[PDB]
């Protein structure tokens, strides 16, 4: 899960780590009250969404009189901000981060996630600040270094240093650089991170290094046993369908379009998008029917799958599972007519009792088709959906 | 076939649980020589007719089993897997879902220093038709023969199976990997498996998005395999940035793509295909 | 460096480790006071000193009424303890620990080093406490049991459950002895130990572990990142001439003969013990003369050696150094005026200037013999305290 | 010889500092091809004639340094020692003494996973008499030779080196293992290297009190060693639980007295020596 920057940098905080003298504000009053606690303006007033690209879609802004923050909040609260990287409904902003502003003198990069191939954390560090972390890559790798922390010894100091050196710091800089190297690091482990990225860290004309941004993402599958984190999840930053598949033991993403599918198994559910984009459709979401296809959870998805407006048919693709194909297709006709589920429904059953369940479907005479064979269910839910 | 078969002995840890319970009710049906199991605290008691242990090297101790299965809860997997490291079991199939990327981590380190063999975690498990089954996988679609089946996802493979038996390829043995960012075995691991059995004619390869396996798995076939390779990536569709449910199905930093696997599989050698449906006629037409 | 029992127990108690209420008494009026503190007696009321053997010693006892602490630390107080692991001379009591009175039901035996054969921490339990573990050790082996932690994983639940088992420990015992181990491996990575040793880690009657009594010993090189283990150093427990040495950057450590050996070199101190030992001699001391052998530092080395009476000669061994022989000269000729050495010193010398430096003592007419070569040495060390 | 000769290039970390300043002059002056430093901070300078490098892997890249030489405080070990072994260098010879034994076992760890030879720490390195000194044994008691050296200590090896010049053997290699409790190289590691290092034709191991490294060092020589072996133990006079200077000289729970040790040697057929100004006669008569 994904962090606030305003929570990113109380953790950096909390962990010694620089971060601008700053407020997160729910409202208008307490962001234009933050300029005096500040101090000597100008500000700058970050809307708080967990998407990137915050600054290129206004709102990232340095103003200088407390009516300007004032009228930011006012204009941002409880208004959705789009970025390049929110869908076009974009995310809340329900904070405002009023911080100091900072004086620049150069934006470095630093970051870490678990590397895969090389099975370690890594951190990467650039003097390529405040570009996508990703285009430096493509273009000037030699400008990227990287350290792998050593699951044996943990992060080491001469890790921190190597980075430093590679960025060309010098003197008191390569110290706290190290530094930072050695807290984020020990917050990577601690917290079960997955992701940091301090993009960018600044060097200021003071001479300090600074994170004047933060994007964290917590390991989702260590919450368990990170309760500072769990209790910091933003909802409002997501869907709300998807909090609500898996509170249901559903695995829900949306997409741009139109065709419905409820699959057990993410590999299959994905497997099915593709087979259906394949012969014509667009799938409206991922759906992966994790828990056991009871009549209940079936419901859910179906009540999920449907809530976008879009999709005008549903596939579902059940390759075994717990529960018999028989009692799955009871499920589906059940929630068919429960959610009153007014789209054509193809149905591809597989295991036992994959023709009862069929027969089943068929002698319901709701408007559902059992498909012989997934080619044939991904041709019918497309066919079904032409025209409409 | 590879890593498991009729004389491999089976221990379960987390046996007196409900997946444990069920799952090894499936796998001694199976014939699957479940040997006995591991649970903390109730040692000494019997369960599904076998022996239950306290500890692991109690397990091993007392019947020789040299692979376990794990149908531990997350929080305690770490725990489960070092516990077995530490017992001599050579072979672990971890079942479990949601384990610690973290925990993964310092996991793998372990199993590759100490010479064990992890299947998983977060997979289907292991099976030689036949022979043996360790996992959830039905062993009622399976059919012994030479197709061995490798793959990133549970429920895809058993298309993949389907489709070998309908086509009466069989298989030798499915390998379900896991769908974690850091499995204890990768494509690699398999290949290099299934390429030296004598019983394995050609691989089925299932991966999807995220990571880089597949595609070092593509360099890997090219240069070490020799045995026909079908392959099947699935997300083509698949947004960026996103879990796909598998807390291993996500596109970071832009690459991991589905077709950036196709196309480096293609350069390889392999046969790709690019409807899961059509796994089947692809080995017909290598074989 | 060595550890009061009540100190280990305070640590104990912040890792949430169990062990019985109680107070460290400076005064037999605290140690009164702790009485009520404590609730309704009896009490144990314990001799604080580093050595173990306090029970024998008669530094261990339970009594049932104020008056009867009060008179314990009465006779305590300011006395030296002595025990099976003091030397004849003991070591001061100058804290008084009063605790609750614990009803036992077995005693068991936990505890930890760093084992040199399997380069581990290793922790060790056994069934068989309140007695000395290695006399357990020599004879009933099968009941010892061990697990080593790994250093890339830290210590594993299963390790503490293991022992648990072994020790036929079931139901809470066998996760209250987990929380144990996983406590005191945590603790003994954390705070840099050499090690613990809970001797009896107690079964109570009423069914829980409680550690009775606690042995904890620092790894003297970590103390520079161990600030609060480093503050709880008791001096007084130990020969104050080591700590003297130590901070002239000389390793001192006394022994019951009267040849006493000023050498460079721990081996080669040890060596020259040995070599002492084996022409007829009994070393008094074994001094490593760790820093350069300035005239400074030799005359401290002759302080400190000099400060036992039992010394009648004093061996001086030097081999190289940083120091050229003829200097060392100087500074053992100037040492023994100034210390008023009263005693015959035989000097062994080797490196640079070797002969002059045999030559300068020689010249300088104090009672000094420049051997040649080390058996010669011993052998006129020995010859000097023939009769005296 | 072993571990080092003529060829060997080495950079100092803690070049700049005083005892690295200092044995690194004594190293150029015996000879010995010291081709560069390490101090953080300090990158670009050149001392001693030398360029000083802010990181190992600088160092290497620069240089093509094999082994390097640590005079780095014991608060900052473990961190040079695990940037050396990450930058690729092969031989470590560590000088500094009080390094945390919890630091070394972690270290200690990583140097065997990574293939990485360490001398030390708290030792007095290593000498080639003739063609490479690293480490602070004065190279002017030292005679190219025959007789290999390896001890738990600094000043006895001296006395050692100085009984088989005077006899005319000579050393071929002499190596401090050094006085800690868990050394990067006991005395198996160094006996096995020279007894398959053909100019080595005697060894002389000097030990002390305290674990059990003489002990297994024994049973090693007389199942894997047919080269003579003369062996001194020190601290017969030692008292039991107290450290004598070296953290490793302390007979902990009973064991690891040097009776123990010698009783260990003599049946494994090694020559002790109950005096050590006898280590040369003990040679003549094995040679
Ligand atoms: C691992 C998992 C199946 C466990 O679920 P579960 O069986 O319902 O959980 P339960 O509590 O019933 O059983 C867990 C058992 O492990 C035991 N256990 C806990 N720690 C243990 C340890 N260290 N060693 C052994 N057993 C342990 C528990 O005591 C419990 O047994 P008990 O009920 O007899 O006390 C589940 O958490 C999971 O991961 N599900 C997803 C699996 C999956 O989807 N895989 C993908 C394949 S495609
Ligand atoms: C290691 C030891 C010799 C260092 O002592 P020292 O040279 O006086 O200490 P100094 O501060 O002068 O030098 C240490 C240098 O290491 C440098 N250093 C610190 N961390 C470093 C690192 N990670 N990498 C490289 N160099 C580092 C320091 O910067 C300093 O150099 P500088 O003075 O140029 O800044 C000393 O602490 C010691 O261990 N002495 C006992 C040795 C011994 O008795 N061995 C037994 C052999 S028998």
């Amino acid at each position: 899960m994904n962090l606030h920057e305003y929570q990113a940098k109380q953790l950096f905080a909390r962990y010694g780590l620089p971060a601008p003298v700053g407020y997160a504000c729910t409202t208008p009053r307490e962001a234009e009250e933050a300029a005096s606690k500040i101090g000597a303006g100008p500000w700058v007033v970050k809307c708080q969404v967990h998407a990137g690209g915050r600054g290129k879609a206004g709102g990232v802004k340095v103003v200088n009189s407390k009516e300007d923050i004032r009228a930011f909040a006012e204009n941002w609260l409880g208004k959705r901000l789009v970025t390049y990287q929110t869908d076009a409904n974009g995310q809340p902003v329900n904070q405002i981060l009023v911080e100091a502003a900072t004086d620049i003198a150069k934006e470095l990069y630093l970051g870490a996630v678990v590397d895969r191939s090389s099975r370690r954390v890594v951190f990467m560090a650039s003097t390529e600040g405040g570009v996508e972390i990703e285009k430096v890559a493509e273009e000037t790798p030699h400008l990227i270094h990287k350290v792998a922390l050593d699951p044996l010894t943990g992060p080491m100091p001469y890790q921190g240093r190597e980075l430093a050196f590679k960025l060309g710091l010098e003197g008191k800089l390569v110290q706290q650089f190290t530094k930072i190297f050695m807290g984020l690091a020990t917050i990577f482990l601690e917290r079960d991170l997955a992701l940091i990225e301090i993009n960018p860290l600044v060097i200021t004309k003071q001479g300090d290094l600074i994170c004047l941004d933060g994007k964290l993402g917590a390991d989702g599958n260590a919450l368990f046993r990170q309760p500072d984190l769990r209790e910091m999840r933003d909802q409002s930053q997501e869907d709300p369908r998807e909090a609500q598949a898996a509170q249901w033991e559903l695995n829900y993403v949306a997409l741009d379009g139109n065709i419905g599918c409820m699959v057990n198994g993410a590999g299959l559910a994905m497997g099915t998008m593709d087979i259906v984009k394949l012969h014509g459709g667009e799938p409206a979401n991922f759906l992966d029917v994790g828990g056991g296809a009871t009549k209940e959870r079936v419901t859910e998805a179906f009540k999920i799958i449907l809530s976008d407006d879009k999709v005008k048919a549903v596939l579902v693709n059940i390759f075994g599972g717990i529960v018999r194909c028989d009692l799955i297709a009871d499920g589906i006709i059940g929630a068919v007519a429960e959610v009153g589920v007014n789209v054509p429904v193809v149905v591809r059953l597989e295991g036992n009792n994959a023709e009862l369940g069929a027969k089943k479907l068929a002698d319901s005479g709701l408007n559902i088709i059992a498909a012989k064979g997934l080619t044939d269910a991904a041709q019918q839910v497309v066919a079904a959906v032409e025209g409409k | 076939s590879i890593l498991i078969d009729k004389n491999t002995k089976v221990i379960c840890q987390g046996f007196t649980g409900s997946q444990g319970t069920f799952h090894s009710e499936q796998a001694i049906a199976y014939g699957t020589k479940m040997v006995g199991g591991v649970t903390p605290g109730k040692g000494g008691t019997t369960h599904l007719g076998l022996p239950v242990f306290n500890t692991v090297r109690e397990a091993v101790a007392a019947t020789g089993a040299t692979a376990s299965v794990i149908y531990v809860p997350a929080p305690f997997c770490k725990d489960s897997i070092l516990e077995a490291i530490d017992a001599g079991i050579k072979l672990i199939i971890t079942i479990t879902e949601g384990i610690p990327t973290l925990d993964m981590l310092t996991v793998k380190v372990k199993l590759d220093e100490a010479g064990v063999r992890m299947i998983g975690p977060n997979c289907p498990g292991v099976i030689t038709p036949g022979e043996c089954k360790i996992g959830i996988q039905p062993g009622h679609i399976h059919k012994p023969g030479k197709v061995g089946i490798v793959s990133r996802s549970g429920t895809l493979t058993y298309e993949a199976v389907k489709q070998t038996t309908d086509y009466g390829f069989g298989q030798s043995t499915c390998v379900g990997i896991g769908g974690d960012p850091i499995p204890g075995s990768n494509f690699i691991d398999i290949l290099e498996m299934f390429e030296k059995d004598p019983q394995t004619e050609a691989i089925v390869m299932i991966g999807e998005i995220g990571g880089s396996a597949e595609e070092e798995a593509a360099a890997y076939i090219k240069e070490h395999v020799t045995k026909p390779v079908v392959g099947y990536i699935a997300g083509v569709t698949a947004p960026k940035g996103k879990r796909m449910g598998h807390a291993g199905a996500i596109i970071a930093g832009g690459k991991g793509t589905a077709d950036e696997k196709f196309a480096a599989l293609e350069a390889a050698g392999v046969k790709t295909v690019r409807s899961l449906a059509d796994i089947g006629e692809a080995l017909k037409t290598v074989l």
